């Protein structure tokens, strides 16, 4: 009965931080929480479980698992850390900037190589961003002046659930005071899918020919649209005609992207002739694409990394003094094919079960260690599973939005007597190598 | 036949990977086909029945429903985690993302055959397999 | 959630096993947790064991009735004849003295005891209810439509007669299971003499096959002329009689109507996505392909 | 004073129906508020209606048009 | 019992027809739920205090399916016919046996209001505006389609009396009139006129206002229920011409409002808005009937929150003093 306010929810790019969680009396139970979706719902109550894992795991040579210390954990991972040829840890989408911060440092003093999810699920857009820009916004300025929403390629609804509720649609803004009754929502994806069904228009596209439409709003936009086929991509030329003018009469536009263009053919192309448009929309209008990302602090690494290396992701850190960045080169799914690690360091993320198989096959030739809270499918398959706190639950710190907007994370567990965080960890790992004198 | 395909999310399938990849929720949530009407009527897929998901790259046995999410006349679906990615093709084109939506596959209605749960089929894959 | 202890007779785990993995799977979605029962044996079946000596079927259905009891918990039933053993001798063994103390001094001799602390519920009842799981939840829960399906509904007799012993109302025109078969989306329809015996009971389907055959063949006749697509009902032996006896009909007599009989729990696990080989429909006599075809 | 029904089971905690409701928005979004009670509330991730005795709802529609994947029945007829 | 008075209420597809059975003699009181508007001018005026409004908003967006925008208590009914009458757009009929047959006036105890629609057929021109304009669907124009959208009507060149030159002064081809039982006398169509040939008298007269400040944005259920589309929500300015003044969040327009009261009906809010009529216009003498009900609809109103359960599922509004 002790309600602690401003919490965070620590899933989707939202970084919601409304929520209400009312702790039990001891300070380690958490009994009802509110304002939160449901997939948050049960981020919750399972950080308040009471059965969890507390001391790392190694496995054996009978092929069972069997717990030992964090000074025996940190010394494994040290001395193999320094034996490989050229490691690779992975992850981050669920960690504090800290927590990237730390990373940063461990590989560093090893010289593998530091990626994160952006590779797989953004990551084509950042390099869409490097080779036209990325004329964005933070969340309030569409909450308070957003008067035409696009989703393209996107699913709110599902996953990002109360971005609609909070910063999209349905909030009554400054500038926005009539609410949504003066934003007009237009939804493009081959799916009717829930998005579509709240919204206003609907552009059922084929699926991978994104690339056509986007330079067919481009030629409208460039005002001599009458040279369009009948239809494109399956959308017929009035409809095109009719979002088109939508467009330009918005007084402050906005769009969201996601896998329906970073994940089809053309990965970042799609997104580059995205933002394209969106420059070419600002000649009249005001327009500013944004990305969906998708955990809390997937945008932390991007930026902690910036800082520090320059690279938001795919960093060859091997040269020990200038490090690289070439995505079809140093990310993690193509070395992983061109079988060329020695290591694969699950952090913060579950690669078994969110790789594809072939590249999981091919990583689990070397030794495969995991640091997560709990159990899942890289825990399943590797060497040594160390525990680590949750952050937002356990532990806190910043993390950075969709928007790359730094919210504060807030404690409200403490976590199970023992139990250390990654920025510990990770710290503790990288003196232990300094130790061992490399 | 090609049937197009793509891998997206759903609420329920977050729920269950926050209730745990190996759970019950979680197997339900994801072992899902959610294919068009039209479409399973031409192949011979009775509703609610498991079906046999090959593309180039693999193979999974996945029970075959209709979504609520209108898929059009040719396309597929499979909630994104293990028997998704049982299936995904590994084409990144140098940028590092995988092929995760718009590969083509042939799809069988394969009743009579049970489902394999995540850790069996990671860990078989893999070649762990104990139990 | 609430929890019952799940009394599981003989003819749905032993015949038709889809019916009772389809009661726990849908039970659970919807608001209610079916415990197993530990140990339970046949209630004594009310015909062909009531018929020979009443007093060891009190005993046995009291013996069924305090297993529970130890458990602390109430029954959940899904058979009308199991409904009436349970819970007609658990409702005579509260109010009898008598009666009381002869199960108890029989049950002595395997130190076990009848108090009368529980409660014995059908599972439709319960679905039914408002405070447990009511029609709208039922309707939430569902995600198939199972629309454009005629489906004729067989109540029994077992649970609601006679009135003046039970608690459901009108016995003559009832339309309650009538409004479980509409949540699911198939429109139920209405057949001559639908509260007609469907013979089974009282050993007749032992002593007179011929005889249980041909009341059963009335109901037949009934409902194909009102233009059922299957047979919904509440009790395995109903459906066994509705079953077997379609083919027996069939060999005995010269009638054709391969109209598939599914239990309530069958067609809520059908409405609510399970699949045809998750509920063993391969293991009923009638083929249900017809049925599956038109609501899939 | 008309009656909505939550299907909790599809609820997945959205809050497009409490930032939709217009008997919620009149606190913050009125001058000089008139009433300040609201229809619904989003408690452990799904819409929780704390109109228990039907007084201030005005079927307006807003709620059930609102909520992406249909999971608010609103009923016209007396409860 | 007995059981023959049989009180019936079916929702035979979109109209909900209440009956009354007899041997021989029925009574049907059918309201058509496509044309109701949930104004309330059938309820303030039932004498016998049967008919209830209902979920205005929802019905008339269409996301209520089990209900209709009024609910009669055919039991209290007493098939009089007043609501007929007196309903502005007609959406209820009475059929005594199988015939639409109002007794009432076929005996002359009830006056009947005087919409007074007319179309000057010797200055109205064809123009397709009073169609287009007309909030309901009551302009019967009898016209030959021309070349446009259709094959000629006559011929291009027989639009126009020419002889084949000059024009030999004047075309008018056809017929245009206003269904006088559908008109709600909005007057889109005769302040819209070209050629002002429409004479219509709005029935009610009075006064609505909007207090803007009260309105909590996205509940545009006001605008889309009023009948006559006389409220709007007034545009957002660009920027370089704001000026400061930031927006209103609803206003009506005077010359269309009907003073029917649909709004008031619908609207969540507290009050926002504020209707009083003032004089309806009526042929037919007059009855103390009319006068009763004259004294009920001419009671100022205006919306209210939180309004007392034991009458849930209806609506309750505030009396103004
Ligand atoms: N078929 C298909 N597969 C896909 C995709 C697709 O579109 N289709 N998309 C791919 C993309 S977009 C990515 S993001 C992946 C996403 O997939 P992942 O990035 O793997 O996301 P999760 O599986 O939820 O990882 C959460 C794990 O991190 C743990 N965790 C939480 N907080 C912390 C912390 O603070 N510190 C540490 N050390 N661990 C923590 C959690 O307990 C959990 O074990 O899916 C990918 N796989
Ligand atoms: N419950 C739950 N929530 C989540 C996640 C989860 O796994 N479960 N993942 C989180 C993370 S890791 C991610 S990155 C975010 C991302 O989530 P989002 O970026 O919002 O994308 P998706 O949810 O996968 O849905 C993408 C939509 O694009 C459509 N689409 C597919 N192909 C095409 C195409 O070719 N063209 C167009 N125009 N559309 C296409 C798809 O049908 C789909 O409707 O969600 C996050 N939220
Ligand atoms: S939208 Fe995302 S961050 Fe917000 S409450 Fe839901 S899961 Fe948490
Ligand atoms: S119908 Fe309108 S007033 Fe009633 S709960 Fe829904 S949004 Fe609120
Ligand atoms: S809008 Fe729908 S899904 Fe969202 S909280 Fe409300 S009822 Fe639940
Ligand atoms: S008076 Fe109004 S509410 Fe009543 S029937 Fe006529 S249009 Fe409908
Ligand atoms: S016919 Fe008369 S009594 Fe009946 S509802 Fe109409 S006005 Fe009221
Ligand atoms: S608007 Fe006037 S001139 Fe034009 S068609 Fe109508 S009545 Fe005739
Ligand atoms: S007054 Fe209004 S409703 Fe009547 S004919 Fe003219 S435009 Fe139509
Ligand atoms: S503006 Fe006039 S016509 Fe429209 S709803 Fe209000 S009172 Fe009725
Ligand atoms: S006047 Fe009523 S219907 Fe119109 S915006 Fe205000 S509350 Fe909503
Ligand atoms: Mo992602």
């Amino acid at each position: 009965p002790k309600v602690i306010e401003n919490v965070g929810c620590p899933y989707c790019g939202c970084s919601c931080d409304d929520v209400r969680i009312t702790v039990s009396d001891d300070g380690k139970d958490i009994l009802e929480v509110e304002n939160v979706c449901a997939i948050g719902t049960e981020i919750f109550k399972h950080g308040c479980s009471k059965d969890r894992i507390r001391l790392p795991r190694m496995r054996q040579p009978d092929g069972s698992m069997k717990d030992i210390s964090y000074e025996e954990a940190i010394d494994w991972t040290a001395r193999h850390l320094l034996k490989a040829k050229k490691p690779l840890m992975y992850g981050f989408g669920s960690t504090n900037c800290e927590g990237q911060a730390a990373a940063a440092r461990v590989m560093e003093i090893a010289g593998g190589m530091l990626d994160n999810c952006a590779t797989i699920c953004h990551g084509p857009s950042f390099l869409a961003i490097f080779d036209n820009g990325y004329p964005s916004c933070t969340l309030g300025e569409v909450k308070n002046r957003a008067d035409v929403i696009v989703y393209w390629g996107s699913n709110p609804a599902h996953a990002h659930p109360r971005h609609m509720s909070r910063y999209s649609i349905f909030p009554r803004g400054f500038f926005t005071g009539k609410g949504q009754k003066k934003r007009t929502v237009i939804v493009i994806d081959p799916r009717f899918t829930d998005t579509a069904n709240v919204a206003d228009y609907h552009l059922q596209v084929k699926q991978g020919h994104d690339y056509e439409l986007f330079n067919a709003f481009r030629m409208v936009i460039h005002g001599h649209g009458k040279d369009l086929p009948d239809e494109v991509a399956g959308i017929k030329k009035e409809t095109i005609l009719e979002v088109a003018e939508i467009m330009k009469n918005a007084r402050f536009g906005t769009t969201f992207f996601g896998m329906g263009l970073t994940h089809t053919d053309g990965r970042n192309h799609n997104i580059d002739i995205a933002i394209s448009l969106t420059r070419d929309l600002n000649k009249i209008s005001k327009w500013t694409i944004m990305a969906m990302r998708g955990h809390y602090n997937i945008a932390g690494p991007g930026v902690v990394w910036s800082w520090t290396f320059g690279f938001p992701y795919c960093l060859d850190l091997t040269k020990q003094n200038h490090a690289h960045m070439n995505p079809g080169e140093t990310s993690s799914v193509d070395m992983a094919m061109r079988d060329e690690v020695d290591m694969f360091i699950n952090i913060g993320t579950d690669a078994a079960a969110h790789f594809p198989i072939p590249a999981v096959k091919q990583l689990k030739k070397h030794p495969w260690v995991t640091i997560d809270p709990s159990i899942n499918m890289a825990s399943e398959i590797s060497d040594l599973h160390i525990p680590v706190c949750i952050c937002g639950v356990d532990v806190g710190g910043i993390v950075y939005r969709m928007d790359n907007v730094p919210i504060q994370f807030r404690k409200v567990i403490e976590p199970p007597e023992g139990v250390m965080d990654d920025e510990t960890l990770l710290n503790k790992i990288a003196d232990r190598m300094e130790e061992l004198k490399a | 036949k090609t049937l197009n395909m793509i891998t997206q999310r759903a609420v329920e399938e977050g729920i269950a990977m926050e209730i745990g990849k190996t759970s019950r929720q979680y197997f339900d949530a994801c072992s899902i086909i959610e294919m068009n009407e039209q479409d399973m009527k031409e192949l011979g897929i009775m509703k609610n029945t498991n079906v046999r998901v090959k593309s180039e790259s693999g193979e999974v046995v996945v029970k075959a429903v209709v979504g609520r999410q209108t898929c059009y006349p040719g396309l597929c679906h499979i909630r994104q985690g293990v028997w998704a990615n049982q299936v995904v093709p590994p084409r990144t084109q140098s940028t590092g993302a995988p092929q995760y939506s718009g590969f083509p596959v042939t799809v069988e209605p394969v009743p009579n055959e049970r489902l394999k749960t995540a850790l069996e089929l990671v860990q078989g894959a893999v070649g762990m397999w104990k139990g | 959630m609430h929890e019952y202890a799940f009394f599981l007779g003989c003819i749905a785990p032993n015949r038709y096993p889809g019916c009772e993995a389809s009661a726990i799977k849908t039970s659970e979605k919807v608001g209610i947790k079916l415990l197993p029962l530990k140990g339970a044996s046949c209630c004594p079946a009310p015909g062909a064991f009531g018929s020979i000596d009443l007093n060891v079927w009190y005993a046995m259905a009291a013996r069924n009735l305090v297993l529970a009891e130890e458990m602390k918990k109430d029954i959940a039933l899904i058979c009308n004849g199991c409904y009436k053993s349970i819970w007609e001798v658990n409702h005579i063994l509260k109010h009898n003295d008598e009666l009381r103390d002869n199960v108890n001094e029989v049950l002595a001799e395997i130190d076990m005891q009848f108090k009368g602390t529980i409660d014995v519920w059908h599972l439709a009842e319960l679905y039914y209810d408002d405070k447990v799981c009511g029609v709208q939840k039922i309707k939430d829960s569902v995600t198939t439509p199972l629309s454009g399906a005629k489906v004729a509904a067989h109540y029994g007799c077992h649970l609601m007669k006679p009135k003046k012993e039970r608690h459901f109302g009108d016995t003559e025109n009832p339309m309650w299971f009538e409004e479980l078969i509409g949540a699911l989306g198939a429109e139920p329809i209405q057949y001559r003499n639908k509260m007609q015996c469907c013979g089974a009971g009282g050993g007749v389907r032992g002593y007179d096959i011929v005889h249980a055959l041909d009341i059963t063949n009335e109901k037949l006749i009934n409902i194909q002329e009102a233009g059922a697509d299957a047979i919904t009902e509440l009790c395995p032996f109903c459906q066994l009689q509705f079953d077997r006896g379609q083919i027996e009909i069939k060999e005995k007599f010269g009638d054709v109507y391969n109209i598939p009989v599914l239990h309530y729990n069958e067609l809520l696990g059908l409405a609510q996505g399970m699949s045809p080989q998750d509920l063993a429909l391969d293991l009923h006599a009638i083929d249900c392909t017809p049925f599956l075809q038109k609501v899939l | 004073a008309f009656a909505v029904h939550v299907n909790m089971e599809r609820c997945t905690g959205c809050n497009n129906c409490v930032v939709a409701c217009p008997v919620n928005a009149l606190e913050l979004n009125t001058v000089n508020p008139s009433s300040t009670d609201k229809i619904y509330k989003v408690i452990n991730g799904d819409a929780v209606i704390l109109d228990v005795k039907h007084e201030l709802c005005a079927g307006c529609g807003i709620c059930v048009d609102a909520c992406p994947y249909d999971v608010i029945q609103l009923s016209g007829q007396p409860p | 019992s007995t059981l023959f008075p049989k009180y019936s209420k079916t929702t035979d597809g979109s109209k909900v027809i209440m009956e009354q059975r007899l041997l021989q003699q029925v009574n049907n009181l059918i309201l058509d739920n496509d044309i109701c508007t949930g104004c309330g001018i059938c309820s303030e005026v039932c004498p016998e205090e049967a008919i209830s409004v209902g979920a205005v908003g929802g019905v008339r967006r269409g996301l209520v399916d089990d209900a209709a925008s009024i609910h009669v208590d055919e039991t209290k009914c007493s098939y009089c016919g007043v609501c007929v009458i007196m309903c502005p757009f007609s959406a209820l009929a009475l059929k005594v046996d199988g015939e639409e047959r109002l007794p009432i006036l076929e005996k002359e105890g009830f006056p009947t209001y005087d919409k007074g629609t007319a179309i000057d057929q010797d200055k109205c021109v064809r123009c397709n505006i009073c169609d287009d304009v007309c909030p309901r669907d009551a302009i019967d124009r009898d016209v030959p389609l021309f070349e446009g959208e259709d094959k000629e009507g006559l011929a291009k060149g027989q639009a126009v009396e020419l002889k084949i030159r000059t024009v030999v002064g004047q075309k008018k081809l056809g017929n245009v009139n206003i269904i006088d039982e559908d008109c709600c006398t909005c007057r889109w169509c005769a302040i819209n006129c070209p050629t002002e040939a429409i004479t219509v008298n709005k029935i009610f007269e009075g006064e609505i206002t909007f207090h803007a400040e009260k309105c909590p944005g996205g509940c545009s259920t006001c605008v889309d229920v009023c009948p006559a589309n006389a409220i709007y929500l007034p545009t957002p300015k660009p920027a370089k011409d704001m000026k400061g003044q930031i927006e209103a969040k609803i206003a009506v327009n005077k010359d269309f409002c009907i003073l029917c009261g649909a709004c008031v009906n619908a609207c969540p809010g507290e009050d926002i808005i504020y209707l009083r009529r003032d004089s309806v216009k009526i042929k037919g003498k007059e009855t103390d009937l009319f006068k009763k009900i004259k004294e009920k609809l001419f009671t100022p109103r205006t919306s209210k929150v939180k309004e007392q359960p034991s009458l849930a599922g209806s609506v309750e509004l505030k009396a103004v003093s």
